[PDB]
RNA sequence: CGGAGCCAGCGAGACCUUGGCCGAGAGGUCUUGGAAACUCCGUCGUGCUGGGGAUAGAGCAUUGUAAUUAUUGCUCUUCAACGAGGAAUUCCUAGUAAGCGCAAGUCAUCAGCUUGCGUUGAUUACGUCCCUGCCCUUUGUACACACCGC
């Protein structure tokens, strides 16, 4: 496994973060991009808690964005056994993050839409889940 | 014999006479704790 | 948990561990 | 020309009675009186008695308190079943009035061959007042149509009622005989009487 | 929906264990509850009851309608309280007040902050509403101003800013209406007067209604959640109780 | 921001307290009053055009606000959201009411009528519901998953009459005459519709 | 651009002496800039 | 295996389970005909969904409706509700959509509530 | 029990999910 | 004690009427066990109870 | 005799008593027609009154 | 394939009361004329001739409906309310309906305790409602 | 009033119990395991009447306790005030008012009281500042257009 491209985004912002850092404290200018990064890191869901830019240099990490990883999500919410069998489920379409299909395993969930991942409305997937609770509704078609 | 818990205060003239003269202080200072745009 | 838990997660874990050690 | 649908005769494994069966060709109230010959004489209170929509019973659990004049949409009869029910000890029972009202329409059929329906619709507008009194002494004013089928309503009922309170008559009789006399726009009705009362008092100060 | 309640509230209380940390290792500001709304948006209350009110609890709720300047009372005919509590976050509700009585006295006041909590519980003594004063007339309905008085503890911080927020910030300094709330051996007596300021002082005229509440709880939740985690609970039946004070 | 375009300038910007992501947006008849809603708020911000202050906050959604509109002659407001609702907000007037209407599934693109009689909503489903705004009833209702063209990407390990990638309309308009509705989504395929007779007109690629 | 490359759900583009010419401008160009004045600001 | 279809109607607590499949006009709730429903005053309600697309496409279906919960006038609005929607969802899975475009728009016009449940949640009108 | 039956996510998916009285005792 | 309801409890065979009960309200008990609690209020029916 | 006329404009701010709006009312019989008119009900646009004299003009009854 | 499920339970009921009175097999104990059925009842049944017979029919369709019955649910099956206790039916009368249904042979002791739905009974049950409906 | 038909959701730190046998009922005895309102059909019928059940008498039983003591139910008889409520006053806008029951007593308060749960479920208004009361403004200050002008 390899966490080339992951290592590059925390290095680039820690390279970012330090070059604020160098410019004068009093600068308007590095006040407001050190927290638009903030909010931006905030809002892709790296960072679970509001944070200072000191903080920011070492909770970033490559493991932090694994976490936003879409299966790896599915995981913690109990959606896929295993990391394998969630990606399967993503690459077969079976899984939706809002009104939007994503077979995309690699795609990092935001902070916003964590909610709103869910399994397709048709998939045979979720008919096993209604089926179970043997809750299946069939004017829902699911 | 012991009581388990507070007894309810009883609200006397000397009370109030007490508490009134705690608010027409407060409001002579014009010490309010109250909240403030921010 | 292959890539473990966040602060959150990890908090809300433990107090559910310390409730069933009860 | 012929248009056909179904090529087979329709035979249920569950019985269904064949007045069900004549349902199914057109909705009746009660499944004994249609909303077809039903109109509305007087073009003001058009819109606001509401008869187009047959129903088989007044029971709706619609949605008419929502908006501000959603009740002009809400079926009459429903709105007579809904305002027989009131005093405390009738409130919350609509099954009671819907009972009370099938019995009064019978009633109606009975000692009048004309349709119960009309009956009802012609002794709303019958008895709606077209002119009341504000209070200043007393200055008159007219009367929005909404006002007068929510008054006429009330007056036909609250008179239906009072009327049977303490005598031998129950409430489908006196009902019945309600709606008969104000269709017939006769005085002996209590809601009549009261329209004629506060139109005279409006003309008065008119 | 249900999803990021859950979430949310497992951040609520992660952030609550951090800030008694942070306030643990001072001692050796506004709540965070509180804290982003401060002085910016003005509360929004509901006061309800109840199920099936007698009229002089009615009358009660009504009075404290009148006592917030932004308060609004509801009817509590049939409300589930999760459904109540749903309906008020649905509405951008802040707090909830819940009132409750015996025999048409009022016996108890709860405050619930939305969304996430806290929830107070508070017992109410010697309440003496203005219905019970003959021609009393109206109140005067202008932002108040606030006193509290002999609140000291870590605890008492904590009740004096969840009261504080049931008021709109930035009343007019020439505002005749103060609300004061005085502790008094954990007793807190609530008095409303309005005051005209003479040549060589003060004077202040007492409008109602006088009553004492305690707390007895708070929870970390909205008061539909009888799991909540306690914040602070009045223990009754330890030796001590009789003359411990805790605000 | 709103812009003067006689004079190309953009004489007034509103924000929020917090900084809420605007997605969608709608303008009072008027040109009195501005609304936009959020994928993370759940609540419309009201601004004033002349004074640039939030008026209020409108709340209710459990969902994020996917779209809004305004009548342009009733001048009342039209929200849907991901919580499979639409609510019809009467803000104009001494007091305030909210109508709201459930619908299968979640709405994705609404269009008011010009008449300002009636709205359209696009669902999840593929379907386009039309709605009785004073009635708050519905009065029609068009299919729309079949009449859509997806294709299959080069990525895909399905195929795209199994795939459901996009089988929705994203964006609804109607004509101003009122009798159609031009339908556009995530998709190949532009469908123009007839409202009265709920029939696909035609179809473009 | 590269967060939202990661979090964009559709394709997102990379982002991009002598006298230079400007493609783009801000107003129409038989747009005065007096004309742009109000009363007011005059 | 025999089409079969499961829906859902409820009302309050009143929750109906209504399972469609192929069969002669077969219509029974709780194990009994839908003729012997009560309160009879109401019986033309659970008649509504039937009457109002015909008996001609009930004919080639059996429905077995079971409720629980509730009382009397929901457990009704239950049991017609859950009728129309197994009506609806068979005609999808088994039938053309021709046929359930027809019965939607016949319920639709008539009453929506025999297709989309119809909850009372509270709404504090006065804003604040 | 009670706050894992509350945040119980109703998506979990799980493969297992797709799965005389001496004579009588005799007989079985 | 004759009726038990988790916390609260009614107490039978200390006192003979209300009367005496009323002197004693609010006062400190306690259980052999060792659990203490509180005389909150005299119940009208029986007497002392 | 009794005369029908069409609300076409509910009156605003005309400072009338509580719970009577002041409406003006074209003519059934001649649409050109209007006159002012006193109303104790719920009153909106495109609905009818019965006029029972169609000669007083409304004032405002404070 | 008609069933008591077919049919109305009030016309059941009370065609199949007839029957038993028609038969006059059905034991009566002497006292039907002077009980109430219930603490909570304020008089005797009107029907003083039939209300007996109008009882075993009830708790025959109910023995049908319900498996197994005992005395103690048809008490308070029967029972009714009266602050407010609801009270449960007198255990008496539905002792001897019990009783004198299985010496018609109607129902019989279940296993496990209770009354069952005796096979011929159980045709006898389905012959009524069949006349029911025909 | 008499039969018959039936539909809930909260809740779990010997005593409860399914079932058999007695008794008119209350309630006894022998054994196994640990909801009302409401709807249908009938009787009665404007008469303080088959509404109301206070007071009183006689019995059949339960619980202790050692008294012929009370306690809690049942049966019959007796058969009251009450005929919709003055001057005045309180509250109330949708699953709301109101009716109906069921459960638990979870550190304050509560013991036929408190809280919760479910069931049936409306009339009217949803407009105005006319009266009353409580407020806000009378340096646009407000980024274009328009409107306004001490
Ligand atoms: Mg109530
Ligand atoms: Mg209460
Ligand atoms: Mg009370
Ligand atoms: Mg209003
Ligand atoms: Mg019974």
């Amino acid at each position: 496994e390899d966490y080339h491209k992951y290592n590059r985004i925390c290095g680039d912002i820690r390279r970012l973060a330090n070059k604020l850092s160098l410019l004068p404290p009093t600068d308007p200018f590095r006040r407001k991009h050190e927290q638009l990064l903030l909010d931006k890191l905030y809002a892709m869901g790296v960072l679970t808690t509001k944070s200072k830019i000191s903080d920011l240099e070492n909770k970033v990490t490559v493991s932090a964005i694994c976490r936003r990883r879409l299966p790896v999500i599915m995981h913690r919410l109990k959606m896929a056994e295993t990391i394998q069998d969630a990606v399967k489920f993503i690459e077969q379409g079976h899984v939706r993050v809002g009104p939007n299909l994503i077979n995309d395993p690699a795609y990092l969930v935001t902070r916003n839409m964590e909610d709103y991942v869910t399994w397709v409305d048709n998939s045979k997937i979720k008919k096993t889940l209604l089926r179970y609770r043997n809750q299946i509704d069939d004017f829902d078609f699911s | 014999f012991d009581r388990t818990a507070k007894p309810v205060p009883v609200i006397t003239s000397e009370v109030t006479e007490s508490l009134e003269d705690m608010i027409r202080r407060r409001i002579q200072d014009s010490n309010f704790d109250d909240l403030q745009r921010r | 948990n292959p890539y473990g838990l966040n602060e959150v997660d990890d908090f809300a874990s433990k107090r559910e561990k310390v409730l069933l050690g009860q | 020309f012929e248009v056909v649908e179904e090529f087979t005769p329709v035979v249920l494994a569950t019985p269904i009675p064949e007045e069900v069966q004549q349902a199914q060709t057109e909705i009746k109230l009660f499944n004994k009186w249609s909303f077809e010959e039903v109109e509305v004489k007087d073009a003001s209170l058009v819109d606001y008695v509401q008869v187009r929509q047959p129903i088989f019973v007044a029971h709706t659990a619609g949605r008419y308190a929502n908006k501000r004049f959603r009740k002009a949409q809400c079926p009459i009869i429903e709105r007579l079943t809904n305002s027989l029910m009131m005093n405390g000890r009738n409130n919350g029972k609509k099954l009671k009035a819907v009972r009370i009202i099938k019995h009064t329409l019978d009633i109606i059929n009975v000692l009048t061959d004309q349709n119960p329906i009309q009956v009802v619709v012609d002794a709303i507008t019958n008895t709606g007042p077209r002119e009341d009194t504000t209070r200043v002494r007393r200055q008159a004013v007219d009367v929005s149509p909404l006002r007068r089928v929510n008054q006429a309503i009330a007056l036909l009922t609250i008179g239906a009622r009072e009327a049977a309170f303490r005598n031998i008559k129950t409430i489908a009789e006196t009902l019945a005989e309600e709606l008969i006399n104000a269709a017939k726009g006769s005085s002996t009705s209590y809601a009549i009487k009261k329209k004629d009362e506060l139109e005279r008092v409006a003309k008065s100060n008119r | 929906m249900l999803r990021r309640q859950a979430r949310e509230r497992r951040e609520y209380l992660y952030r609550k264990a951090q800030e008694l940390q942070d306030s643990q290792l001072q001692q050796k500001q506004v709540d965070d509850e509180y804290a982003a709304t401060s002085g910016i948006m003005d509360p929004r209350i509901i006061v309800t009851t109840s199920r099936d009110p007698s009229t002089r609890l009615s009358q009660f709720a009504k009075e404290i309608k009148l006592l917030f300047p932004n308060a609004v009372r509801l009817n509590r005919g049939n409300y589930v309280m999760p459904n109540l509590v749903d309906a008020c976050k649905k509405s951008g509700t802040t707090d909830l007040v819940v009132l409750h009585e015996h025999r048409g006295v009022p016996t108890s006041l709860t405050i619930s902050h939305f969304p996430h909590g806290p929830t107070a519980q508070f017992s109410l003594h010697n309440v003496v509403m203005r219905h019970d004063i003959i021609n009393a007339g109206n109140q005067s309905e202008v932002n108040p101003h606030l006193i509290f008085d002999n609140f000291t503890t870590a605890l008492g911080k904590r009740v004096v800013c969840i009261l504080k927020h049931l008021f709109n910030a930035g009343p007019k300094k020439d505002s005749e209406r103060v609300i004061t709330f005085a502790n008094r051996g954990d007793f807190i007596s609530v008095r409303q007067h309005v005051y005209v300021r003479t040549r060589e002082g003060v004077e202040i005229a007492e409008v109602g209604p006088r009553f004492e509440m305690r707390l007895f709880e708070l929870r970390l939740g909205t008061l539909e959640n009888k799991d909540a985690d306690v914040e602070w609970q009045l223990r009754r039946f330890i030796r001590t109780a009789n003359k411990k004070d805790y605000l | 921001r709103a812009w003067d375009l006689i004079r190309y300038r953009n004489f007034r910007t509103f924000t929020g307290t917090e900084r809420i992501q605007f997605n969608c947006l709608a303008v009072d008849p008027s040109g009195e009053v501005v609304c936009a809603g959020s994928l993370d708020n759940f609540d419309i911000h009201v601004w004033s055009v002349q004074t640039g202050q939030l008026l209020d906050a409108l709340s209710g959604h459990e969902g994020p606000v996917s779209c809004l509109s305004f009548s342009q002659e009733n001048s009342v407001l039209a929200s849907a959201s991901w919580d499979k609702t639409i609510r019809i907000w009467s803000i104009f007037g001494r007091s305030q009411q909210v109508e709201p209407i459930e619908v299968y599934s979640d709405v994705l693109a609404l269009s008011m009528r010009p008449d300002g009689k009636e709205v359209a909503v696009s669902t999840l489903k593929g379907q386009i519901s039309i709605f009785n705004i004073e009635d708050a009833k519905q009065v029609g209702n068009i299919d729309c998953r079949k009449d859509i063209i997806s294709g299959r990407f080069n990525q895909d390990r399905f195929t795209a009459k199994n795939s459901e990638r996009s089988k929705f309309f994203t964006t609804i308009h109607y004509s101003f005459d009122g009798m159609a509705i031009v339908a556009g989504g995530n998709n190949n395929s532009i469908c123009l519709y007839d409202v009265p007779n709920e029939v696909l007109l035609k179809r473009f690629i | 651009y590269k967060l939202d490359v990661l979090s964009s759900v559709h394709f997102v583009p990379k982002p991009a002496e002598t006298p230079t010419i400007s493609m783009e401008d801000a107003q129409p160009l038989y747009m005065s800039n007096a004309s742009s004045l109000a009363p007011q600001e005059i | 295996a025999v089409p079969s279809v499961q829906t859902f109607g409820k009302k309050k607590s009143a929750t109906a389970v209504a399972h469609v499949k192929a069969g002669k006009g077969l219509i029974k709730v709780n194990g009994s005909p839908i003729t012997l429903v009560e309160p009879e005053i109401l019986r033309f309600k659970v008649y509504e969904p039937l009457l109002l697309v015909g008996l001609d496409k009930f004919s080639n279906i059996d429905i077995r409706v079971r409720v629980t919960g509730g009382g009397h006038v929901s457990q009704v609005y239950a049991i017609r509700q859950a009728i129309a929607k197994g009506l609806v969802a068979y005609h999808q899975k088994y039938v053309d959509e021709q046929s359930k475009n027809e019965l939607k728009k016949a319920f639709t016009s008539y009453d929506r509530t025999l297709l989309i449940a119809d909850s009372r949640r509270p709404e504090p009108k006065k804003f604040g | 029990l009670r706050e894992k039956a509350k945040e119980r996510n109703p998506d979990e998916y799980y493969h297992a999910m797709h799965s005389s009285m001496d004579q009588v005792k005799l007989l079985k | 004690p004759y009726k038990i309801f988790k916390n609260t409890a009614f107490i039978k065979d200390m006192f003979s009427s209300a009367m005496e009960v009323a002197r004693f309200e609010g006062a400190q008990i306690k259980t052999v066990s060792g659990i203490r609690g509180e005389i909150k209020r005299a119940l009208s029916k029986p007497e002392g109870h | 005799p009794v005369t029908l006329a069409k609300v076409i404009k509910v009156l605003g701010r005309t400072g009338s008593r509580g719970g009577v709006t002041q409406v003006r009312v074209e003519f059934l019989e001649d649409t050109s027609r209007t006159i002012v008119r006193n109303v104790k009900g719920p009153v909106r646009e495109n609905d009818i009154l019965v006029l029972m004299e169609s000669e007083r003009e409304a004032r405002r009854l404070r | 394939g008609v069933s008591v499920r077919d049919v109305a339970a009030q016309d059941f009921i009370n065609a199949y009361a007839s029957f038993l009175q028609r038969q006059g097999k059905l034991e009566v104990p002497g006292y039907v004329d002077i009980v109430k059925t219930s603490s909570g009842n304020e008089m005797p049944p009107q029907d003083a001739e039939g209300w007996f017979y109008k009882r075993a029919a009830s708790v025959a369709r109910h023995i049908y409906m319900r498996k197994q019955v005992g005395v103690g649910k048809l008490n308070k099956l029967y029972g009714g309310a009266k602050p407010y206790k609801h009270i449960d039916a007198s255990g008496s009368i539905n002792r001897k309906v019990l009783q004198a249904l299985e010496k018609i042979g109607i129902v019989e002791i279940s296993p496990k305790g209770g009354r069952r739905i005796s096979e011929n009974g159980q045709r006898d049950l389905d012959r009524i409602a069949a006349q029911t409906l025909e």
